[PDB]
């Protein structure tokens, strides 16, 4: 029950993700900067 | 390394698997734990 703030690096809230959808006629891996942090999710069926 | 003078007496916990300080309300330590697992909470003011 604190209301503590920080100031951070930080994913935005409602921010644009360049998601790569891959699928069985499509491999998605070019060369991507790094750019001060990435956020990164990995939807999988046993986490592949 | 946490110095402070009070009276000790056992806790209220949720507490957390790696964490350990307490910091309450407005970064006041209120609640630690031992280096041998027993999580107390300190109040610091013996009495004023």
């Amino acid at each position: 029950d604190t209301l503590y703030l920080t100031q951070d690096l930080f994913l935005p809230f409602y921010s644009n993700v360049t998601g790569f959808h891959t699928i069985n006629h499509t491999f998605g891996n070019p060369v991507i900067p790094f750019k001060d942090g990435i956020y990164f999710a990995a939807t999988e069926k046993s986490n592949v | 390394g946490l110095t402070g003078t009070g009276v000790l007496t056992p806790s209220s916990k949720r507490f957390q698997p790696f964490q350990q300080f307490g910091r309450d309300v407005s970064d006041f330590t209120d609640s630690v734990r031992d280096p041998k697992t027993s999580e107390i909470l300190d109040i610091s003011p013996c009495s004023f």
